[PDB]
């Protein structure tokens, strides 16, 4: 028997609606970012950046200017949420990789052991495909955590940036640089209800693997997840790119709530996302509502129910308390439908505790029974048996947020110039893989004093022509850098010299598949490895021949099962020091000894 | 756009318009009683070494008394019974019987009842239209148990409409896998294998996914007055000699598997309440004719 | 046994007037609620009969040693027959009337910072009949107007439409409530019906069968006071009279 | 061309030629009378908590007291009858009850063992085959209502013959789709939903088009002459029992869903009309069966 | 790999605790008993050309005579029988009737509550999973006769697993064209049409070749012990009267095409033994209500 006294101490706890719960949270948050990255710093490397992206040949039309105070802010938040994104494409295409290694292990692991927890399964899986993060536990994923993924936070961005620069008709051009120096007041209210989320491959191999019993269907599973994360970061990108204000999350208290009869309101509005959750807790009954974050055409907020899970009264009247959540749409269904179906056997603070901590930190409940519900739900959300047509609602957002764009911009340019609405709402800030971006490489691999940076090319979700290039920075006045990018049939290896420039590399076609073609075989993805002596920072550019490049439709279960790609190749390494000048160029393996990829033999 | 509808609730032929008067109302209730008292008889005589209770009960019954060597026909009254039944069912047939028999007849005895005393429960399920678009295909086969098979072979989900008409109280559908359905214009709920629903409520739009076919099971009940005497397993025996016998061989008639299904067709139609109003008064004759032929065979 | 005989507000309050906290109270150990057992059951089945323990059996259970579990054996007491096993309370509270720990500053308790919802939800109200719920309600009641918490007990009840519906109407301060009451709160008593000596695949419908069963040995024993026949041998103390009422009502 | 049938048609086995007189029929009407008249005691027992109404029964069924220590199981007439039972079903089946037996059981009661009082109806639906061309598939599912799943695949319309065989008295078809049904060299009528056939009158061509799948579902509906106190409630209830108890595992014999399917089976084999008055008898003792049981309970 | 499972085995909900013991055991029976006279009071009032045994029946019945100007309801044991009906299928339904009533009302007529003198066939076919490996669709349809239909794609023959539980007595397999079917681990014979076998004794591989679709009628019976009094086209009647009132209208309970569906699906719950004896006295107590509710129609 128990005093009853641990039981209390481990229970879950409100961390919205508590007043010292919330102000304690967003402080780490602000913390976190600001260590990572530093006002000072940005600030200071604009003018770097501003030259390094004029020297890329751009049309006109299509370039953009850091001189522009709403260009550069739209810039550093693209490229902070597109470094974190991309950071994890490439850990997942290593737990592919190590998974396809032991295919005969883990096969056994999936069928052999059933009644284990998700959590218990995906640990037995990362051991045995000897992955460099084996924990999935919160703190282990905290803990096992680069730079990088860190989610940007939006009011440190939009810290001590003018606004609201007014000059009277003046065409003058010294008016015209004072009106570019400052922003909107819209943009200042977007930065400040703004906050990414980037979901680990950890994280998501629970669902993956809960009711897989193959391989195949594991990594299958793994790839269909994160197509849908992608194509929400994007939209959340272009819902700041508009001259619209974009709805931030809130709840709704009661004003003096009552000890026996209290209500709460949760109304999650994902910026990365299609579609937003409305979840109401009266008594011990849980009623959620599924609702379209485009249309609203009316003055509600709340766009049409697409999935109905009883009646949510959001008219309700209280205290409302506001807040930015850390897991996407799916996550936060999956949790409210285990929660409503385990709502007789959980008390009211579970219920609340446990729904408030997985929406604010992330946190999945101690529960196992409820731990187990929720990703089964998460699986069934993400495959192709999924109660929601994700890629009908995608596809309506993005045709919903253009259509904004347009008319904002032409509300504009009737108010003032067509000068002053450009450099308000710029026109080649579209999405976030359509639009041209730098990624600051770093690099911790040193072969033979050569500082090996790595970059993941792809995949694509437009169709076009692409373009790539590199630009390095090193301390000594003459050095030599190469460039290789690994294949499946083998690698490419470019040799270079010219530095504090932009030097395109790689020039690419992708069909509507979204599977270019590199040197006569089809690839989905490749790997550009830069090795350089002594280098302080080296900036990979992406851009596409035309402005607004049109979409290629999200890969389901089926699409990735379909087309198998080997990725083990980009594992290998070349060695700079020891090259030749006949090894300079695209060979394959079979001219290559086996485990020396640096001379030809 | 495609529709399909069940067999058995096309077309329902127009029902005989005679001998639905409160005297022969009276007469149909005096035959079923006149022949469950005979049925009775015959096995308490089987049972027992002498035939008195089922003399009295056939000379009640036919009007003359048994022999040993004339056959049993059951008298006059098997006469009327077997004629009415002809004439309820269509309204082609003859209806050729005096009605000062039919008085006569229902003189006999006397009943402490009526044909809307108490309620009977049909388990045939209306499905009066299911509408689908250009590429998927549906089939609905069954009575008792409508299964609506229903592939997808275009490029996304489809939306099928069910119409359960508005008679019926309550539907259970049932599915091979989890499906969604809400009512017109409603969002839809999660995937589920077993909805309960009101046809009254309204048309029920169905998401079809693209890939492996779903079938849905639709079970139904529908609530009809019948008298206190209603037995519908007798009825449904009776309802199957009487088409052995060929007491339904009229032209331009539609020939039904079940009472159930009979009734449950003039139910949804045109007119309908009026219609069930002379079924139940067939049913309960076919009750008579059942008990009398068991008992009485030819 | 005799605290489940209790017919009306009256003589079940009366009784816990009389009784001491100690009867509600059990110093055996038993085992633990909310495990799922295997039980033998050969009267109808070979296999072992699954069932759940709970706080609501007649069989003593270990108990958590706070105000919560005191509470929670007392409820269990008056609506099941035996308490649970919490021991080292004290004599000081021992001696004490079950009524005086329910209803009274005194004796030293604090119980405010009770919530109904998990004391209903752990003596499982979803398992109890009529007349448990309303012996419940009665505790709860009584509670609520010790530490004040009228309002607290009006809108729990408002939240659960069933409560209201079967909640005795009576204030804990009056004693012409209780007079005019006409609630039936007995759960053993002579029976209409016939009554065999056949067991039950439950627990709870075992045990109580075993308490029903016993009230009939008891009530045609020796023991039991027949009011129609010596109605002049009983004390003039404890003799019924109309004018007789609770202490401090 | 392609041949499909029902699957309970196929190779009946042989029934049972013992106790098939007139002496074995009196036995198992008195067996199935006394059978009524214990569960009639059970009742009247249950109600007024007496021992008195099932003590009289139980002596006039199995001839003894029924005692405390011993077990009732029915006594020498439950022997006889379960046996009996197993007779019936297969020829393989052992006959072990001796005639003295039978004479004096068949006298504890007077009743007339006439088992062609009366008629019953039976539903199941006999297929016995389907021809259908190269191109098309045809498929057979069900026993009280036959489904059968065409579909045409070929460039032209394809001709589907239907045998229902000659047993079945009525037979409605009904269809998914309206289709053509016609007789063997007769004129293609309009298409219908619903068909009415004399499965007696000949075989039945049915025009399939190629575009999509049509199901027909069939019902029919027969009659075989039955003793005054047959239900087929309680005989259906007593082959389970049956089948349940073991009684029917005898080697090289086939199974039944429910005794509809089992006397129309044997119905239409070579010789099936004197296999049906064998099937009768083992119904009545099946009703019998079905009584004794549940008055007399062992788990 | 797929797995498929029988639509009305998902998900079986809790049912009530409440009037299980001797006198509401006894309670259900009197009702049973009870009621039963009020529909025979209808035929003994057309013999006796009066009223007169239909007001002593429902005297007994409601404890009141019968009016003219009220609608007859049953009084006491017609409000006691409906809520207690409704506490049997849920747990979340409310205990409303008290003891004292029920004692009372059980005292009317002298019964046992004994609800395990007799036993009862139940057709419910427990599917508890298929598994088929890849390029296989196996789909499941129906509940009491049901037809699993299996198509292979593959370029070989393929194995799948049939598992029916552990409850079923026997279960009889009948194909559209003849099949191999075997226990696990053992060999395969000649390809037959029928097959009996006892769920007990293990999951069974059938061989489906490469070609046209394969389809299997599955039958079962299983025995539940029930009281003497019972009466299965009673309880069927009475389960479709009850969910048409909505008495079984109750949040977060599942919904099942009849009382067979009903009693099989809670008996292959986690413990499904603890559910069949409320199962089973909740079928004495709906034969009591069609009854009682076809001699009064409200």
């Amino acid at each position: 028997v128990a005093d009853g006294t641990f039981n209390s101490m481990i229970m879950p706890r409100a961390v919205i609606a508590n007043e010292r719960e919330h102000f304690m949270k967003t402080r780490i948050d602000k913390i976190e970012h600001d260590l990572n990255r530093s006002a000072k710093q940005e600030m200071m490397d604009r003018q770097s950046l501003a030259e390094d992206y004029n020297a890329l040949n751009l049309a006109v039309g299509q370039e953009i200017k850091l001189d522009i105070a709403t260009q550069h802010q739209l810039n550093r938040l693209g490229s902070a949420m597109y470094k974190a994104d991309h950071e994890r494409e490439t850990e997942l295409t290593d737990l592919i990789n190590r998974i396809r290694e032991n295919e005969v292990t883990v096969n056994g692991i999936l069928e052999n052991q059933k009644a284990i927890t998700a959590a218990e399964r995906a640990d037995l899986l990362l051991e045995v495909v000897a992955s460099t993060a084996k924990s999935v536990s919160a703190a282990g994923r905290a803990a096992a955590d680069g730079s990088g993924v860190v989610p940007v936070f939006g009011p440190s961005v939009a810290n001590g940036i003018k606004v609201g620069i007014d000059i009277a008709d003046s065409v003058a051009e010294a008016a015209i640089a004072v009106k570019e120096s400052g922003i909107i007041t819209q943009l200042n209210d977007v930065y400040h209800a703004f906050q990414s989320v980037h979901v680990a491959p950890n994280d998501v191999i629970k669902p993956a693997a809960v009711v897989a019993g193959t391989s195949t269907e594991l990594i299958g599973n793994l790839q269909a997840i994160y197509s849908r994360l992608r194509s929400h970061s994007d939209i959340g990108f272009k819902k700041a790119t508009v001259g619209d204000v974009i709805p931030n999350s809130y709840m709704i208290k009661p004003v003096n709530s009552t000890e026996y009869a209290s209500w709460q309101l949760y109304v999650i509005h994902p910026v990365q996302g299609s579609l937003g959750l409305v979840v109401q807790l009266m008594g011990d009954a849980l009623t959620y509502n599924v609702f379209a974050q485009y249309g609203n055409t009316s003055a509600s907020e709340f766009g049409k129910t697409v999935l109905t899970g009883g009646a949510t009264n959001t008219a309700l009247e209280g205290t409302k308390v506001k807040f930015q959540t850390k897991v996407t749409a799916q996550q936060a269904l999956a949790l409210t439908m285990a929660l409503k179906d385990a709502a007789s056997m959980l008390s009211q603070g579970e219920l609340i505790g446990y729904f408030e901590q997985y929406i604010n930190l992330a946190l999945e409940p101690d529960n196992l029974s409820l731990q187990d519900n929720m990703h089964k739900y998460h699986h069934l959300l993400t495959s192709q048996n999924s109660p929601i047509d994700w890629n009908y609602h995608d596809e309506e957002m993005h045709k919903w947020l253009d259509s904004r764009k347009t008319t904002n911009y032409d509300a504009m340019q009737k108010k003032d110039g067509t000068v002053i609405a450009d450099i308000h709402i710029p026109k080649v800030f579209n999405d976030l893989r359509n639009t041209t971006l730098h990624c600051k490489l770093e690099g911790k691999q040193t072969i033979a004093g050569y500082t090996v940076y790595e970059y993941l090319i792809g995949p694509w979700a437009h169709y076009g022509d692409i373009d790539y290039s590199v630009v390095v920075d090193t301390l000594n006045e003459e050095t030599k850098w190469y460039c290789e990018v690994i294949g499946i049939d083998g690698h490419l290896l470019i040799e270079k010299s010219v530095q504090h420039k932009p030097e395109k590399i790689l020039e690419l076609t992708v069909n509507d598949s979204g599977v270019t073609s590199f040197n006569g075989r089809n690839h989905d993805r490749l790997k550009l490895k830069v090795y350089v002596k002594d280098s302080l920072s080296v900036k990979v550019f992406r851009n596409w021949i035309g402005i607004n490049a049109p979409r290629v439709k999200t890969k389901m279960f089926n699409d990735h099962i379909g087309v198998k790609y080997d990725y083990s190749h980009f594992d290998k390494n070349i060695s700079p020091a020891h090259l030749t000048l006949t090894d300079l160029g695209w060979h394959t393996w079979d001219q290559y000894n086996a485990g020396n990829w640096t001379n030809i033999k | 756009a495609n529709r399909a509808t069940s067999a058995f609730l096309d077309n329902p032929h127009p029902v005989g318009v005679n001998y639905v008067d409160e005297g022969s109302r009276q007469f149909v209730a005096v035959a079923e009683l006149l022949a469950s008292k005979l049925i009775d008889s015959s096995r308490e005589s089987d049972e027992s070494n002498s035939d008195v209770p089922f003399v009295q009960a056939y000379s009640k019954f036919a009007d003359d008394n048994p022999r040993h060597l004339r056959v049993k026909t059951g008298g006059k009254m098997a006469n009327a019974l077997t004629n009415v039944i002809r004439s309820y069912y269509s309204i082609n047939a003859p209806a050729i019987v005096p009605q000062v028999e039919i008085d006569r007849l229902a003189s006999k005895a006397t009943v402490s009842g009526d044909m809307y005393n108490s309620y009977a429960i049909f388990n045939s399920v209306p499905i009066v239209e299911v509408l689908s678009p250009a590429r998927t295909t549906v089939s609905i086969v069954g009575s008792d148990r409508a299964d609506v098979t229903m592939l997808n072979t275009g490029a996304g989900a489809a939306n099928i409409t069910f119409n359960f008409g508005q008679i019926a109280e309550t539907v259970i559908l049932k599915g091979s896998v989890p499906f969604q359905l809400a009512r017109l214009n409603q969002p839809m709920p999660a995937a589920r294998f077993t909805y309960k629903l009101r046809p009254l409520d309204g048309p029920f739009i169905v998401v079809l996914p693209v890939g492996n076919p779903l079938v849905i099971s639709a079970t139904a009940a529908t609530r009809i007055q019948v008298p206190l005497a209603f037995n519908k397993a007798l009825v449904e025996s009776g309802f199957q000699t009487a088409m052995n016998d060929g007491l339904f061989d009229i032209q331009n008639v539609n020939y039904y598997s079940s009472f159930d299904e009979f009734i449950i067709s003039q139910y949804h139609a045109q007119d309908g309440i009026n219609r069930v109003s002379t079924c139940v008064i067939l049913g309960l004759a076919l009750q008579a004719y059942d008990q009398m032929r068991r008992a009485l065979p030819v | 046994m005799d605290v489940l005989s209790k017919g009306s507000l009256k003589e079940l309050l009366a009784h816990l007037e009389k009784t001491p906290l100690e009867e509600a109270i059990s110093y055996r150990i038993g085992t633990v609620p909310y495990q799922n057992v295997l039980i033998s059951r050969n009267e109808y089945y070979n296999q072992l009969y699954p069932d759940t323990t709970s706080l609501i059996d007649g069989v003593s259970r270990e108990g958590q040693r706070n105000v919560n579990g005191l509470i929670m054996s007392i409820i269990s007491y008056v609506v099941s027959g035996s308490g649970h096993y919490i021991p080292n309370i004290g004599f000081m509270l021992l001696r004490r009337s079950i009524l005086d720990i329910l209803t009274k500053h005194d004796t030293g308790l604090v119980t405010n910072n009770l919530n109904y919802g998990i004391i209903a939800r752990n003596l499982t109200v979803s398992k109890m009949n009529c007349e448990q719920r309303k012996r419940m309600l009665i505790c709860f009641k009584l509670l609520a107007y010790k530490d004040g918490n009228q309002n607290d007990y009006e809108i729990y009840l408002n939240q659960n439409i069933p409560l209201k519906q079967i909640a005795p109407n009576f204030i804990p301060g009056d004693m012409r409530t209780v007079i005019h009451n006409q609630d039936q709160l007995a759960i053993v008593g002579i029976p209409a019906y016939r009554l065999t000596q056949s067991t039950e695949l439950s627990i709870r419908d075992d045990n109580a069968k075993s308490y029903k069963l016993g009230y009939v040995d008891w009530y045609n024993s020796n023991s039991f006071l027949r009011e129609r026949s010596e109605f002049n041998l009983i004390r003039l103390k404890d003799r019924d009279t109309k004018y007789g009422k609770l202490n401090g009502w």
